[PDB]
RNA sequence: CCUCUGGCAUGUUGGAACAAUGUAGGUAAGGGAAGUCGGCAAGCCGGAUCCGUAACUUCGGGAUAAGGAUUGGCUCUAAGG
RNA sequence: UUGUGGCGGCCAAGCGUUCAUAGCGACGUCGCUUUUUGAUCCUUCGAUGUCGGCUCUUCCUAUCAUUGUGAAGCAGAAUUCA
RNA sequence: GAUGAUGUGUUGUUGCCAUGGUAAUCCUGCUCAGUACGAGAGGAACCGCAGGUUCAGACAUUUGGUGUAUGUGCUUGGCUGAGGAGCCAAUGGGGCGAAGCUACCAUCUGUGGGAUUAUGACUGAACGCCUCUAAGUCAGAAUCCCGCCCAGGCGGAACGAUA
RNA sequence: CUGCUUCUGGGUCGGGGUUUCGUACGUAGCAGAGCAGCUGCUGCGAUCUAUUGAAAGUCAGCCCUCGACACAAGGGUUUGU
RNA sequence: GAAACUGCGAAUGGCUCAUUAAAUCAGUUAUGGUUCCUUUGGUCGCUCGUACUUGGAUAACUGUGGUAAUUCUAGAGCUAA
RNA sequence: UCGCACGCCCGGCGGCGACGACCCAUUCGAACGUCUGCCCUAUCAACUUUCGAUGGUAGUCGCCGUGCCUACCAUGGUGACCACGGGUGACGGGGAAUCAGGGUUCGAUUCCGGAGAGGGAGCCUGAGAAACGGCUACCACAUCCAAGGAAGGCAGCAGGCG
């Protein structure tokens, strides 16, 4: 019901982030974000909770050379929650997620922020600790 | 939030429930097993000083 | 509002201020300001830095019904030794019957 | 780079301001060439000591290949005539 | 100037299971445009700086989307024509 | 963009609006609703609600940048006999940094009317009936114009003080 | 855009408030790897502990002062219905 | 005599043969280089300094419960070795 | 500390036991030690070392001996008699098949020893465990859920997929 508030985005096109799930993929190179119109000379950027499109740059052989939709899990750009805290994470992170929301993985390493765990309810169930 | 009150001087007990917090910050931000005065609780609670002795969380 | 405490220094973080850090292993660390944040990410012990709180606590600067129970309880000991005497009236006569 | 002997008055003018645009220095969160014809420019590495060093080859090289660790101050000890 | 390029009409053989014209449209035919290339050489040879890209404003409509609408071989969803 | 000019007797305060400019945009999620429609498969809308993209205007509490308060510590080479206190090295270097600037990299805000276009209709002839049109009449829109907002005319007004 | 004698006003200095950095010099210490000179003592010794959230800066465009100190009834040029 | 505290067992047994090439394992000797519940047999007034029975907790149990859920257990109250 | 029969001196002596114990035996052993013994490969000929390799001294630790570890010294140890490395579709052995005499092949398999409970690691109690029909982590897999959490380990007997 309640939609997702605006948080500061700090992952433009061309960022490799940690593929933190149990597929075997270890990188996610962001190729484009889903939902971005953008203006002239504007990199489509993503933040926490923004389901994105990525390519695995390092990992298993059968997960590379192919575009996977993904979902950003952690960023280290300090985004602002509405209750007044500037949270940020240690590293950037993401899991591999099909178009319906369900993960290709089965487990998620480390924390998932609440801004993604509320928006993607099946990433939240595989999450060890939230925010 | 339920409160299991107990009289150890003869050894009986029963359970009450209250659902407002300006009656309940007399308990909050303490340790376990400190002495708090229950005189800020209500109409029948005058002269009663009490031990909070710990209890179960929302998940038990 | 929850008025939390800074992880490096240990002052009292108010709701608008501060900054929140979350590592890859849980461990959500609060910070009052970037003076504390830089000194935490540089991995500095607070116990060696003179302005915090964990320094100053280290260096110690600053500062049968009850009626019957009570009825037998309050009983006077000459009545008790007389009761001991009719216990003797049982026992020594019974032991004369033991040998007899 | 700093100083002593020696030399000089800032290189054909001064004063008051610290706007734009420059020229010359710098610094930047998150991302890291997505900019652009092109990593242009900037940046990264950098000395020394102890390790370690591949393919290839005219056997000489490559080679400081690459990749690591240490480096301050103070107090000693040992060895070198 | 408009061959050529682009765009749009008219007439109706036929396509559209049926049915010319929902959407198309043969043979023919009438036009518009200067975002193509030709044609000409009037202007410029006592020099109007000759490709692209970046930046930036403004304009056209021959509309891709958005607002309101009319039409379908429009049930809804999608999509075509206006 | 910045002074200023004419006269209004000179000056000052408070204003008016002639005129120019003009601005907001599009989308997603909840609900409607697995409902209308449909054999199914699928599958919307109107009013509401919560947010977002692009845009415009700001602003500094908070977060981030900057940082020569050359503010405070640490520190290399040298120099003042040494300490202390300091200086030079075209800002020596590096932490941390107040104020001020500043960032969708933080935060706030972004409007209402009128005649109408296309179109759908009303009464109603032409043309006994019919007809949205001929006379008359209604609804009508990201358009147009005005509002809101920016500037304020060789354009005015009210009011004070007038050596 | 402001201020410039109602015993009032601004201005300088001082004081507090705020804040930044991080605990001053001196002194003391049977704290200090150790070393040296005298027979347990005295000197050298980076650093540490106490004094000490100390010291230092803080409006030049920060906040209150009612403490001190002087200043402030002026100068010049034009304007008439 | 249910329940519960205490003692004991749960390191045997059963399965499989992944690892391991002087390792395992096999014959051989050593432990004068070590431990060893148990079972049996020795020692068990050898010491020269309230004992007619010393103490206070705890379980079962009564009672009040919490958790969505576990062979989760919380506060209270009695009581033995 | 506990139980059964119960007597004798004029309160004190007493019976049969049961349990529990320091230490020495004994038993079940375990544990490192000594000698000798194993398939294939040289398209593995030098390996081992300040990252203990082989020794000496003194300690730590252990239940003990021991470079097992630490400090200081010595420069050693193994190898053409195959060291070292690699392979094993290799647990070793008692044994099994075939067989004149020799052999060659097999031995996961019920007896003995060892190793291991998905893979490594670490520990509690206990005399005995680096136990897994114990616990704690991480890795891999995987069950319930109100999304806050919980619990698990068939190479034990059946049984299921693969
Ligand atoms: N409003 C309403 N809906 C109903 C009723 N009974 C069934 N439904 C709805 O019918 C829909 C389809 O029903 P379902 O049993 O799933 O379909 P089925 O299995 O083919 O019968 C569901 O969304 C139900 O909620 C009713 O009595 N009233
Ligand atoms: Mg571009
Ligand atoms: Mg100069
Ligand atoms: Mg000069
Ligand atoms: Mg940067
Ligand atoms: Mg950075
Ligand atoms: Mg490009
Ligand atoms: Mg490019
Ligand atoms: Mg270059
Ligand atoms: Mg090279
Ligand atoms: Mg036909
Ligand atoms: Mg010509
Ligand atoms: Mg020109
Ligand atoms: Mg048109
Ligand atoms: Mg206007
Ligand atoms: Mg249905
Ligand atoms: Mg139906
Ligand atoms: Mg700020
Ligand atoms: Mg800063
Ligand atoms: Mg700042
Ligand atoms: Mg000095
Ligand atoms: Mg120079
Ligand atoms: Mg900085
Ligand atoms: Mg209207
Ligand atoms: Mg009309
Ligand atoms: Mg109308
Ligand atoms: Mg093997
Ligand atoms: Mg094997
Ligand atoms: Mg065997
Ligand atoms: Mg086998
Ligand atoms: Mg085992
Ligand atoms: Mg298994
Ligand atoms: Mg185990
Ligand atoms: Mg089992
Ligand atoms: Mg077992
Ligand atoms: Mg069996």
């Amino acid at each position: 019901s309640g939609a997702k508030f605006r948080i500061s985005l700090g992952l433009p096109v061309g960022a490799v982030i940690n593929c933190a799930d149990n597929t075997g993929a270890k990188n996610l190179y962001i190729i484009s974000v889903k939902g971005i119109k953008g203006r002239l000379n504007r990199l489509p950027a993503a933040g926490v909770g923004d389901m994105v499109m990525a390519t695995v740059k390092k990992g298993k052989p059968e997960l590379r050379k192919k575009v996977h939709p993904a979902v950003v899990i952690r960023q280290r750009k300090s985004y602002r929650r509405k209750d007044g805290v500037f949270l940020y994470f240690e590293d950037n992170a993401g899991v591999i997620v099909n178009n319906k929301g369900e993960m290709k993985g089965s487990a998620i390493t480390g924390p998932v922020a609440k801004e993604c765990a509320d928006l993607w309810p099946r990433i939240a169930s595989n999450a060890g600790s939230i925010a | 939030m339920k409160l299991n009150i107990s009289f150890p001087a003869t050894g009986c007990q029963k359970l009450i429930e209250v659902d407002d917090e300006r009656k309940l910050r007399t308990f909050y931000e303490k340790r376990m097993a400190t002495e708090v005065a229950a005189d800020a609780l209500g109409e029948e609670w005058k002269g009663y000083v009490v031990r909070i002795s710990g209890g179960n969380d929302k998940q038990g | 509002m929850k008025v939390e405490l800074c992880s490096f220094s240990g002052y009292k973080i108010y709701p608008g201020h501060g900054r929140r850090y979350a590592r890859t292993d849980g461990k959500v660390f609060q910070f009052l300001n970037a003076k504390c944040e830089s000194a935490f990410l540089s991995k500095r012990n607070p116990r060696q830095i003179n302005w915090t709180v964990l320094y100053r606590r280290k260096h110690k600067k600053g500062q049968a019904s009850l009626a019957d129970i009570m009825a037998k309880r309050n009983q006077k000991p000459e009545v008790r030794k007389a009761q001991r005497e009719q216990a003797i009236r049982a026992a020594k006569e019974a032991k004369k019957a033991k040998q007899a």
